[PDB]
């Protein structure tokens, strides 16, 4: 038993070692490893699979094998090599689809990730990617999911050309149609990792050799210049197609109005600056058409609308579009947020914890160059204090800190204030102008530190 | 040690239970600082049970636990009264906030209509503790959620009783916060939510009463045009306005 | 229930 397992492991090690020393001459050993893998023992199956993974990654070329002794035998060698690689992959989907056995499946996922990270450029990558994404498309996080998404994320970062990323994006999009755009939120975060979008003495030479060396050097320089231009154009075209597939998936997700609207707006905000100007004007229409977790969704729409308008140079590109409809939506949405409860527990625009966007929308609102503090901020801040009647003090202190560090010198925000227009539903007090409410009641509250927070506000 | 033994006996028992609770409260009042550790330990035990429930909820929602929570709230209210009398917030009085947070967490963890009476009892205890301590309570969001709940918002005898209890709790909270200068401002979000939900007779009466209270508070605030430095005038107006009904 | 079994078409690219 144990002796037999040890003997098989030694045989695999010897065969693997011989392959590393002389890979071309020992192709039959790979078939022997497959026979060894056929052994009933689960542990021997794991070791044989790992050795096959180690053997394949060591002998696989760094280039893509062009399909069909110096050239003929190499072709037969490469054609022969592709056959085990296909057979090894064929076993991979068999064991993956077949899902003690859990450990073997985790190992099967592991070698799949290793092939993804290293053998992405190689042939059969379409099958390799399809098998891996099929595991992620499931409703529950299957084991090794963290490994696969990390491998996919790493490829998206390293892939400067974007051809491999385009293949994965297409496969991911196909799963979304199969899943009706209902997948884990981590899956949509893969599109955010696309680097293409985020980019925004001497040995002696004979008299004949010197002329050959000069002639090759001229070709290489000409090759490099043309390749650079072709690379720039191909990357640009790949970026366009990736945006086409990604945005069509996001818009489909918005149409279904599922629970993945959070990740869709995340991607839309991140990739909005990559899209055409004409689409920027029509982008806010879809955001503002969803007004009939409803409060949470409206928060995403107004925040993303702010982010899209926050793009640099919008002053030069006067697309207008009157984001005031989103402004009044945020102006009205604070009251239901104060009405419903919220819990941070303990240990989507850009983050989580809904209160975080609100201050984030407020701080980008403040960061707007002179767009506020024209007697409109005070009207907004009044209901901000009204909405501050509940929620943790650190949140309450945060919003009061925003007006504390505010450059505007208005001081009547927490007291009687100018006309509260724009949907009203509050004390207008028109034409008052008196430097003379909420902090008085805020002093009496469950946490003792709110009292001193109110005191520090009135003293400051 | 004697206070701890009395508290343990009262908890085990939970007329006789009321007498045991009164004896424990009297022993607690004898040495509030010494009994503050006992009250904190009881609050910590309740928090531990709630934490175990979150990580179940039956131990938190048990009748014995409900009695224990009520006893802790009563002890916190008595400590708050002693704290106000002495001019300094006692440790047991300050422990009311953890109890309120525990009660809110239990209510959130058990939002069922069957468990609604437990939530109403917890809300009433929190309102009484808030009134005794003089500290405002954020029970309006919970009351609005209870009123807007499908059991209360949509019609039946149990639903009517729950709606009446919620209306009574809301009226008590409004009366307690009536003295506040910003009483119309703090009740504006609740009034808008109540009007939206309405858009039956009891809800309409409560909305009309809240609107009248907001109008009276706004008139008092307009009359009290003094600057924030003259907080005595606001306090005097706060004392004058009672709205006990 | 996740099979990628997915024809003739035409791409109008000329004037």
């Amino acid at each position: 038993v144990k002796q037999q397992i040890k003997n098989d492991k030694e045989a695999l090690g010897i065969q693997a070692q011989q392959l590393l020393e002389e890979p071309v001459e020992n192709l039959h050993l790979i078939r022997n490893i497959f026979e060894k893998f056929d052994s009933p023992y689960i542990t021997i199956k794991k070791l044989s699979l790992l050795t096959l993974l180690a053997v394949f990654r060591d002998i696989i070329p760094g280039y893509k094998i062009r399909p069909l002794k110096e050239v003929a035998q190499r072709w037969e060698y490469e054609q022969t090599l592709l056959k085990h690689y296909a057979k090894f992959l064929q076993t991979l989907e068999t064991i993956l689809k077949s899902f003690t056995q859990l450990s073997l499946y985790q190992v099967a996922v592991r070698c799949c990730t290793k092939l993804i990270e290293q053998a992405s450029h190689f042939n059969l990558s379409e099958k390799l990617f399809a098998l891996a994404v099929r595991q992620i498309s499931h409703k529950t996080k299957r084991p090794g999911f963290d490994g696969i998404i990390n491998s996919l994320k790493n490829i998206f970062e390293e892939d400067n050309l974007g051809k491999t990323s385009l293949k994965c994006v297409t496969i991911l999009s196909r799963m979304f149609k199969q899943r009706n755009y209902d997948v884990l939120p981590d899956v949509y975060d893969l599109f955010l990792s696309v680097n293409i979008l985020n980019d925004m003495d001497l040995p002696y030479l004979t008299k004949k050799a010197r002329k050959n060396y000069k002639e090759t050097k001229k070709i290489t320089q000409e090759m490099k210049e043309a390749d650079a231009v072709i690379t720039a154009q191909d990357k640009e075209k790949y970026q366009s197609e990736i945006l086409k597939i990604i945005f069509i998936t996001y818009f489909k997700t918005l149409q279904l109005k599922g629970k993945l609207i959070g990740n869709a707006l995340e991607g839309v905000a991140r990739l909005s600056h990559l899209l055409n100007i004409e689409f920027l004007g029509d982008l806010l229409q879809v955001l503002r058409e969803l007004v009939m977790q409803a409060t949470r969704e409206a928060l995403l729409t107004v925040s993303t609308a702010f982010e899209i308008a926050s793009a640099q140079g919008v002053g030069k590109l006067n697309l207008d579009l009157d984001l005031g409809l989103f402004v009044q939506r945020l102006y009205k949405i604070i009251f239901p947020f104060s009405l419903n409860p919220d819990a941070d527990l303990n240990k989507v625009v850009n983050a989580t914890t809904e209160m975080e966007m609100l201050l984030k929308c407020f701080q980008v609102f403040f960061f707007k160059s002179k767009n506020i503090s024209s007697s409109r901020l005070s009207s907004f801040s009044k209901r901000l204090a009204i909405a501050s009647m509940q929620l943790p003090e650190h949140s309450a202190s945060a919003d009061l800190a925003l007006l504390k560090k505010l450059l505007s010198r208005y001081s009547k925000l927490s007291r009687l204030l100018t006309s509260e227009e724009q949907i009203g539903d509050g004390i207008y007090n028109p034409f008052i102008e008196d430097p003379d409410y909420e902090p008085f009641l805020l002093k009496n509250h469950y946490s003792p530190a709110v009292s001193q927070s109110a005191k520090e506000l009135l003293k400051s | 040690f004697v206070l701890k033994e009395v508290y343990l006996g009262m908890a085990r028992q939970s007329d006789k239970i009321n007498f045991l609770k009164n004896s424990a409260v009297n022993l607690f009042l004898l040495d509030a600082e010494s009994c503050y550790l006992i009250g904190f330990r009881y609050i910590r035990q309740l928090a531990i049970t709630l934490r175990n429930t979150i990580h179940s909820r039956k131990p938190v929602q048990s009748w014995s636990y409900v009695h224990s929570l009520d006893f802790w709230a009563r002890l916190l209210s008595q400590a708050a009264w002693l704290s106000r009398e002495k001019g300094v917030a006692s440790e047991l009085q300050s422990l009311v906030y953890p109890l309120v947070q525990i009660a809110l967490g239990v209510i959130m963890s058990s939002p069922s209509s069957q468990l609604f009476p437990m939530r109403f009892h917890i809300i009433r205890s929190l309102i009484y503790l808030s009134r005794h301590t003089g500290v405002f309570i954020p029970l309006a969001p919970s009351l609005f959620e209870v009123l807007d709940s499908s059991y209360v918002s949509r019609k039946k005898v149990y639903q009517d009783g729950l709606i009446d209890q919620l209306l009574e709790l809301l009226s008590e909270y409004y009366v307690l916060y009536a003295t506040d200068i910003s009483f119309p401002e703090l009740v504006i979000p609740a009034i808008v939510r109540s009007k939206r939900f309405a858009k039956n007779r009891g809800l309409l009466t409560l909305v009309n009463r809240l609107e009248q209270q907001s109008k009276f508070m706004t008139e008092k605030r307009n009359q009290q045009k003094f600057a924030p430095i003259d907080s005595d005038s606001v306090e005097q107006f706060a004392q004058t306005i009672d709205w006990q009904q | 229930w996740n099979s990628d079994s997915d024809e003739n078409n035409v791409e109008i690219v000329t004037a």
